[PDB]
């Protein structure tokens, strides 16, 4: 629409017929990344009914991942605003840890190209592995602040950089790159 | 002219001319001036509530920048200008901003002219 | 119209200062509307007639002190118009017509000031 | 009773959105500045406080049962009392977050 | 002035150069505190952290605004105390600014 | 406008594309402006062709001062908005500068009456004069603040009241009146 | 109104007639306090037409007592505004006074239970009655708090509950409990 009103025929009629809005926002577009999908302003009513068949055909824990991991971004959206006005420095490690994990999902996982051939065409067996590792890093990071670990240490781990190299490789190298990348995480919070 | 660059935006600027047909620096110097101006039209309504003396160094420069932009860049009346003379104006105004506040151009562009 | 001709007769031609007081010029407008659309003529004053003008002209313009007569027709219209809209037909034309106006509101009617 | 007209009101209410949204935009970063600097003063405050609290009291508390008859002597040689009406130096200062007065002891 | 403190530490603020009218008379020194700030014929009024009023509303409602400060934290005793750094920092964060 | 809208075909085609477009508000005129104009929302298209005669006949700074008065009148609008947003909780020297000036300007220069021949009349010199008085008050005020002169005292100079008694002055008397008054401004500013 | 405003032609017509009006609002109605009536939304012209037959049958102090409830809730409109802009805890005592007079004018007197039958009955005796209950409380509390008491303590005092007896007391055993409790208002609150 040129702007779209919800009291315009076009908008309030369509809205009902389709099951998904895969909304992109302008703020997100200036940042020059595709996918630019603004998750808080997107929805797709399908998901529910697609969980059975997903783990049937695709892989075991694939649905389990997707629904679970979305929360990062959720529990970041309202967090950043004006509460973390200068970053967190007066804040607890509880609240710090969210933006450490926040860093890797939004600078590696959300970003992708479409003018580099190493990551314009992806597939499931690639995306799945990416997504698993970033769960497993929330799972060892939040466990880090109960051990006594600062974010200073987290910000120097080669793991963060390994997440960035798993999309600067393609689907063919993925097996070998998955071996090394995965096991690296487990031995990079058992060092801390 | 009254033309404000903020509501404006061409949908085609790369599918028209390219590099070397409008000088290569034109591209990124266009998204410098966008963000430099825009910042300052919001602290004109904070120029005397809190002031500009209670404001950061960076933001103080971003005021004066806007003012000189209307005077020299937008307005010129009926005087002519070329691509090259308009990019000239731009550089001078941008020298006032440090290299630390130049981040919307390439390293190539900063070392091209200040 | 009818009433005002018995004003003309007694102020002008029998020299007495007659006060005329007209009220319920909203019940007027109910009846005006009827002929508005039930007759051939079409609406043209945002859902009311367009020969409305004449209907509020012939009424108000009779009144006036005539120079050579001692006596006068002093008319006091009292409206009752729907809500406090000012785009409503009634206050519309009435405003323009009269010279000097008086309003009542609900600011001083919550205070008990009559 | 009081209901909004359509034709007259339209033009006011379209510019209402222009006026509001932009105003509030910059209203936002207006106070943000002031709280960032405020952390700086609250922290730095207590620096001198730990140092000088203890070295004041050092002597005080060690001059209580050797005082109560040398109270007289100590108050005599020293410079007489601070005025009870404005012994401190009050400063007035207009600033955002309303006109709040300050002072230095 | 007046400093409102413990009896023994109140003692050392009544000395010349300073003007104190301290001592404890309650657990938040209400007995004194209230009466004293009511006039506001002291250049400064200060309430320590060995008392400190749990209802600050009580004072404000009685003095009825003041252009001079009140309840400045002084430790109120010596025992090597310096917990009044981190304590005052959190005193700030709980009622205003960001949370935790 | 029959329906009370200033956005309709017949206003655009020939009632706003002409030499001058003007506007009226309802509580505006009631204070004391008879007739009243909106300071901003009102323009003139023709103004670049009326500059020759005004340059030569009146003065070579009559076109300069008339744009210069209009600037100040429409710049106050800048602050106007914020007043109705949450207000000034900080009055500064640069704040109330534009604001009070502009006040005086709307109080004496746009409150004129058409029922009185002392509040208006066709005369070059009255227009020229009044507009030079205001120029004076303005001029000095900018250099008052720098020195350390509170805007509060700026009100409390009697000379603001001298410019507030130029809108009653007899037409014939105005020349000698004006000349004696220009001196009082510059004396009750530089002294204080 | 089919549309949800009174701007509709079918509802503007029903407001061409005069006499008495009443206004039921969506917002009061939720709280299960029916009848829902607004003192800012109705007028009647049977107030002074009924004043003869009031001070003849009902009581002499009935043309008087009715005025004495109105003033309460007059000031409540004016102050409600102020309340939502800044709490009344910041405001002085006497501001909060009439606010909590007001509580009982809704809690136990705008709730006329259509499921309790001692509120389903109402008549002049239950009228006039509870009108003198409220009267007492008003004149006592105004003097009480000029002796330095705060409305805070008085909410805990038994006096607040006591006026609340209007739906815990009968219709046809009402003259037993009327006079009874009435006395304790002027008694046991100026002792306290």
């Amino acid at each position: 629409p040129p702007g779209g009103d919800m009291s315009e025929p076009v908008t309030q009629s369509t809205l009902r017929i389709v099951g998904a809005f895969w909304r992109l926002d302008a703020s997100l577009a200036f940042r020059r990344h595709f996918p630019a999908i603004n998750w808080n302003g997107s929805y797709s009513l399908f998901t529910s009914a697609l969980d059975p068949w997903y783990r049937e055909n695709v892989a075991e824990d694939y649905p389990e991942l997707r629904d679970a991991i979305s929360e990062l971004l959720q529990r970041e959206a309202g967090l950043q605003e004006i509460v973390q006005l200068v970053g967190p420095d007066a804040l607890q490690d509880a609240e710090r840890l969210v933006i450490e994990v926040g860093r890797i999902i939004r600078e590696d996982f959300l970003q992708q190209n479409a003018y580099h051939e190493v990551d314009a065409y992806c597939s499931m067996k690639k995306a799945y592995g990416i997504m698993k590792m970033i769960l497993a890093f929330y799972k060892e990071a939040e466990a880090a602040i109960k051990r006594g670990v600062s974010i200073d240490e987290i910000l120097q781990l080669p793991v963060l950089e390994r997440i960035g190299r798993a999309r600067y490789v393609s689907e063919e190298e993925f097996p070998a790159y998955f071996e090394e990348a995965m096991k690296e995480i487990q031995g990079a919070f058992k060092a801390l | 002219p009254p033309i404000d660059p903020l509501p404006s935006l061409s949908r085609l600027m790369n599918n028209g001319v390219g590099k070397g047909k409008t000088r290569e620096d034109h591209k990124q110097v266009s998204d410098q001036l966008y963000s430099a101006y825009a910042n300052g039209v919001d602290i004109r309504k904070l120029v005397a509530i809190i002031g500009e003396d209670a404001l950061t160094e960076n933001d103080r420069r971003y005021l004066q920048f806007a003012d000189a932009f209307e005077r020299f860049f937008i307005n010129q009346g009926q005087q002519n200008r070329s691509i090259e003379e308009s990019l000239q104006i731009a550089w001078a105004l941008l020298s006032m901003l440090p290299q630390g506040e130049l981040k919307r151009i390439s390293k190539d562009h900063i070392g091209k002219y200040y | 119209r009818m009433a005002l001709t018995v004003a003309e007769y007694l102020a002008f031609e029998h020299d007495y200062h007659v006060l005329v007081i007209l009220t319920d010029m909203t019940n007027y407008c109910e009846a005006l509307r009827e002929i508005g659309a039930a007759r051939e003529e079409i609406p043209g004053r945002r859902g009311y007639p367009g020969y409305m003008y004449t209907d509020l002209a012939t009424i108000y313009e009779r009144a006036g002190v005539v120079e050579g007569k001692k006596g006068s027709v002093t008319q006091i219209p009292i409206l009752s118009m729907p809500d406090d809209d000012r785009t409503h037909p009634i206050p519309d034309l009435t405003g323009y017509i009269t010279e000097g106006q008086i309003q009542l509101s609900r600011e001083l009617h919550r205070k008990g000031i009559y | 009773s009081q209901v909004s007209p359509t034709r007259m009101n339209l033009l006011q209410r379209r510019g209402q959105l222009r006026l509001a949204q932009k105003g509030v935009d910059l209203l936002k970063k207006k106070r943000d500045a002031l709280v960032a600097e405020f952390f700086g003063l609250v922290r730095e405050a207590m620096e001198a406080r730990k140092a000088l609290d203890q070295a004041a009291k050092e002597a005080y508390a060690a001059l209580l049962l050797a005082q109560a008859f040398d109270g007289p002597e100590v108050v005599a040689g020293a410079a007489l009392g601070v005025p009870p009406l404005e012994g401190v130096e009050a400063e007035v200062e207009n600033v955002w977050g309303s006109k709040v007065p300050r002072l230095k002891a | 002035m007046a400093v409102i403190a413990d009896p023994e530490t109140a003692q050392g603020f009544r000395l010349a150069g300073l003007e104190g009218y301290g001592a404890s008379s309650a657990e938040e020194a209400q007995s004194l505190l209230e009466t004293l700030v009511e006039r506001g014929g002291y250049a400064l009024v200060a309430v320590d952290e060995a008392l400190l009023p749990d209802p600050e509303r009580a004072v404000e409602r009685l003095m009825r605004g003041r252009d001079l400060p009140v309840l400045l934290p002084i430790a109120g005793l010596k025992e090597a105390f310096q917990g009044h750094d981190v304590e005052g920092y959190m005193r700030e964060l709980v009622r205003k600014t960001i949370g935790f």
